[PDB]
DNA sequence: AAAAAAAAAAAAAAAA
RNA sequence: UUUUUUUUUUUUUUUUUU
């Protein structure tokens, strides 16, 4: 089943924000992936990052900033987020948030 | 003004599962279905005659090229295309020396000479297959040109010449196709003209078959030939449906015996458990006496659809579900009594009538330039006008020469959706093995299933014939 | 079996060249994108590698949806007579005759004269039929025999519109005889063609219709053929006939087969519609349509101008 | 089975004592030959055609039956098939050898 | 009443070379006995009869 | 002994 | 007959008429 929230973000600056979101719902019970913590090392990333997305991603979120706009790991989670709404065919799998004002 | 749609063109399945609507370049660039791992050619002629087919064999083991590539495309090597291989060792000769071929050839009797000239072929290459070890997988013939000249009927011996059976024709290739059914051998026909056409020179000093520009289509007519002789499939349909056997009848003539008495014979097409496309002729030849009738007798044509329908349920198991009969003559109602009463409940037997006799040649407004090959008008839901000849861009111009003819389709028995039908004998003009073609004028079923008959047409001794083409193309 | 659903997220981004239905439009892709990016090719054998290349793009000359009028041989017939008369001359016409002779067309069916004609046009040729009585006719209304609806014991579907392709036939050909023309006699046809002179600089309209070639005379010809199945037409097919002095037909058959293989060698099809149409104009009453005699107040009004076509594809050069 | 066993000759074989009879070093390396299982002509004997005409209680028409049951296939399959062979291999079952002979 | 003759005997007229296999000179490995043994073992001859 | 509308078979030359 | 195509010689039948 799928019951995962994977949190797309850029790991070198919204780092901060995607921890706090993260452990804020992990207090929740919700479960979330992010690569700065649920990231398991010596492993394909990539990989890992599609296998969650593909079969246990429940919702994905994208923290939409300045530069998460134009960078290619995002543009990339993003394209395969769009793949797994199509396929799970709900129209609120993919629920951006805007941080930078 | 009345309109006329055309039908998508049939187009050919090739290696891999990849689709090329072109033969020829399908065969370029992605090979034939099967594989065969090399080729054992045997060679009977003179000396002489064999240097010219050493040269030639040699000729087309390199890539030759055409004048006008975008017209044709150039032959880049039997090794590339048909990765297969065929080289000039390892070829088993027989000897035939000028005195043998001469003695024979000067007779009065033009009977007796092209019988004694078949004979003479066809007792040495019977004796290489039942006498040696080596192999043959399809033999090449070498054959002069003064043969030519006085081996075929009608043809005057020169009294100059003249130093020296009748219950055959006195043409060489039926003869030599026809004696040799019965130990399944297959033999190609070679004219040394044929051949390396740079010896043999006219009065005016060009030479008389002026092959110098178009040297490459000769290739691929003579490649595709042979592979085909040699046990492959150059390429197959893709849009047949299952259950559906189509035979072809041509009525020909027999001299031999008196009245014409009009052979009649078939070629089978059709799906097969699977995808494989099976094409082999119905040869039973069912002899139709009276001068100019062209309708089969009720017993025959029982017998013919008996033996066309058993020859599917063997390898298949169940019963047609709709036949697709065509011919060059219409067909009266007798015959058709005939087959129905052998044909299944479930079984939709169709009658289909094509002929080349109608006039109509359709004029384009402006330039010199003819109709597209596809184009149909259709006249009503039993009768269209399908022009299977003119021109495809692809390449660039006409399969014939003049203003085409279309072929007059007309449905005289069964029911039949008649564009369903006009996308098939469009489909019928693709599978032209003995010439590496576009398309020919006329379905395939009509001219392998004519050719078969101008050959069993030919032997008095032919008892239980071989259903293959590869003994007749 | 590959959906673009499930690719890896680094190939999701990247645009993908499809080979899925195809093995050659992927091909073609990934040399369109090659010489779009610029990639290195060394050229190398420059002849093969060219053919290879030309081979690939079989795509240059595709299926392509334009409108393209055609222009047929068949001559749209535009009227019939009102009525398919079989007069009873019997005795008045002699048994031992020719049909063939008579002014208009004629075809004898039992003891009935059938024609499209009135019943005293044939006196000069029968003096016998002054005395004929016109209650004996057994006119019939033509328009019910093209549809069909006609059938009886006098005359069958079949056989009442069979004979109407043969009157019409030798009415043709009394026409033509009318234009003064010489004649190539077929084997089981006929066809007709022009003198050398007998136009203006034996050149109708703007296409020449007589010309030379070497010593041999070449002469346009054209044949008559009307059939009523789908349409009431007269097909027409062109020909072609040599003369050695400009009237006098060689009677060499193999001569003139191999000279018409000559002309017709270059003869394409703006040579061959142009000339049809052109002789047709000439056979042209009006500026529409021409009529054949069959009759003294009766005539059929056949178009000049040739069954028109529609197609939905064409091509360019 | 015979395709089990082109596999294993395409492949080298060894013996039990080299010296006595040499190893098989593979059908392609010893006569430069291609053989392979792909492309094989194959045409099919029911195992029920090969039961009709075994249970019958004289040997000379049981075994004419099974060896015309062949033979037709064998001329059927070179006069009518595309397909060209240079050699047919016959496998023939073990209770036709055991009860087909003198 | 034998097989072998008989069979090449009749293909004489069409010329048809043939190699007649038992089922047991192939892969006799499933062709077994009452003790167990393959009847025709070839194990250690198996070379043999590939050459 | 014709008619027209349908049939095949062979011969000759030039291209594909 | 490496092919293909367009022709011209012939020739023949069927249905009907006297």
């Amino acid at each position: 089943m799928r019951n995962k929230i994977f949190i797309s973000h850029a790991t070198p600056d919204d780092n901060d924000f995607t921890r706090w979101l993260a452990l804020k719902l992990i207090g929740l019970g919700y479960e979330v992936w992010c690569d700065i913590l649920f990231l398991d090392k010596g492993v394909d990333f990539w990989s890992n990052i599609e296998k969650v997305i593909r079969e246990d991603t429940c919702k994905f979120l994208l923290v939409s900033s300045s530069y998460s706009n134009q960078r290619e790991g995002v543009l990339k989670e993003l394209a395969v987020a769009a793949k797994v709404k199509k396929q799970l065919k709900d129209d609120k799998f993919i629920i951006p948030l805007a941080i930078d004002e | 003004m009345k309109e006329l749609i055309y039908i998508e063109e049939p187009k050919i399945l090739f290696a891999h599962g990849q689709k090329c609507t072109d033969a020829r370049d399908g065969l370029a660039l992605f090979g034939p279905l099967n594989n065969l791992y090399g080729i054992k050619s045997g060679v009977i002629g003179t000396k002489q005659g064999l240097k010219i087919f050493r040269d030639y064999l040699d000729h087309i083991q390199k890539p030759i090229y055409n004048s006008n590539s975008i017209t044709r495309p150039m032959f880049p090597g039997f090794e590339a295309v048909f990765d297969c291989k065929w080289e000039s060792t390892g070829i088993t000769f027989k000897e035939v020396t000028n005195e043998d071929i001469g003695k024979f050839l000067y007779n009065s009797s033009t009977h007796k000479r092209t019988y004694d000239l078949v004979s003479l072929f066809i007792d040495k290459i019977i004796s290489a297959n039942k006498n040696e070890d080596e192999n043959v997988d399809v033999w090449f013939v070498i054959v002069p040109d003064e043969i030519y000249k006085y081996c075929r009927p009608n043809s005057v011996l020169p009294k100059e010449m003249v130093q020296t059976t009748y219950n055959y024709d006195a043409q060489f290739h039926d003869q030599f196709k026809a004696r040799l059914l019965k130990h399944t051998i297959p033999t190609q026909i070679f004219r040394e003209s044929t051949l390396a056409w740079r010896d043999f020179k006219n009065a005016f000093g060009l030479p008389i078959r002026d092959f110098s520009k178009i040297e490459g289509h000769l290739a691929w007519t003579i490649s595709t030939a042979a592979f085909y002789k040699a046990g492959g499939k150059p390429w197959k349909l893709s849009d047949v449906r299952n259950g559906v056997c189509y035979l072809g009848l041509v009525y020909k003539k027999v001299e031999k015996s008196k009245n014409p008495r009009n052979a009649c014979c078939a070629a089978q097409m059709f799906l097969d458990n699977g995808d494989g496309t099976v094409f082999k002729g119905e040869v039973g030849p069912w002899y139709n006496p009276k001068n100019g009738q062209y309708h089969l007798e009720p017993k025959e044509a029982k017998a013919l659809l008996s033996q066309s329908l058993q020859s599917y349920k063997e390898q298949i198991g169940e019963y047609p579900k709709e036949v697709f009969i065509h011919a060059k003559t219409r067909f009266n109602h007798q015959e058709w009594d005939a087959f129905l009463e052998v044909t299944p409940k479930e079984t939709n037997l169709v009658g289909v009538t094509i002929s080349k006799t109608k006039p109509l040649k359709l004029y384009k407004t402006e330039g010199d330039y003819t109709i597209l090959r596809g184009n149909a008008y259709v006249v009503n839901e039993r009768s269209a006008f399908l022009w299977t000849v003119g021109y495809v861009p692809k390449i660039q111009t006409a399969l014939s020469m003049e203003v085409p003819n279309p072929l007059f389709i007309e449905i005289n028995k069964g029911e039949a959706d008649i564009k369903q039908v006009l996308k098939d004998i469009l489909s019928l003009t693709k599978l032209n093995y003995n010439a590496c073609i576009f398309a020919d004028g006329e379905p395939v079923t009509l001219r392998f299933a004519d050719k078969i008959g101008e050959i069993l047409t030919a032997s008095t001794d032919i008892k239980t014939p071989p259903l293959a083409f590869k003994y007749y193309i | 079996q590959l959906s673009y659903d499930d690719i890896n997220i680094d190939i999701v981004r990247l645009n993908a060249i499809d080979f899925k239905m195809s093995w050659a439009r992927g091909l073609k892709d990934i040399l369109e994108a090659f010489e779009k990016q610029k990639v290195p090719k060394e050229v190398a054998d420059a002849s093969k590698s060219n053919l290879l290349y030309q081979q690939i793009f079989l795509h240059d000359k595709s299926v392509i949806e334009k409108e393209e009028i055609y222009d047929s041989n068949w001559l749209s017939i535009l009227s019939f007579p009102e009525e398919l008369r079989f007069h009873e001359y019997n005795w008045m016409l002699p048994k031992r005759f020719d049909v063939r002779e008579l002014t208009f067309p004629a075809v004898r069916y039992k003891n009935y004269l059938c024609t499209f004609a009135w019943a005293y046009d044939f006196t000069y040729h029968l003096p016998k039929t002054e005395t004929y009585h016109k209650s004996k006719t057994i006119r019939i209304p033509t328009e019910e025999i093209l549809s069909g609806s006609y059938d009886s014991n006098f005359i069958r579907n079949a056989e009442c519109k069979r004979l109407i392709v043969q009157l019409l036939n030798k009415a043709f050909e009394l026409r033509m005889k009318d234009k003064e023309v010489q004649e190539y006699e077929m084997s089981n046809k006929t066809a007709y063609w022009l003198e050398k002179g007998k136009l203006e600089k034996d050149k109708f309209e703007k296409t020449m219709l007589v010309g030379k070639q070497k010593d041999k005379n070449w002469h346009f010809a054209i044949s008559g053929a009307s059939k009523l199945y789908p349409f009431p037409v007269l097909m027409i097919s062109s020909h072609i006939f040599f003369t050695a002095d400009g009237k006098k037909l060689i009677d060499s058959s193999s001569v003139q087969h191999s000279s018409r293989r000559r002309q017709g060698k270059n003869w394409w099809n703006n040579t061959w519609r142009t000339k049809l149409l052109a002789f047709i104009k000439y056979l042209s009453d009006d500026d529409t349509s021409f009529y054949l005699e069959m009759g003294s107040e009766e005539k059929v009004f056949v178009s000049n101008e040739p069954v028109k076509f529609k197609g939905n594809v064409s091509y360019n050069i």
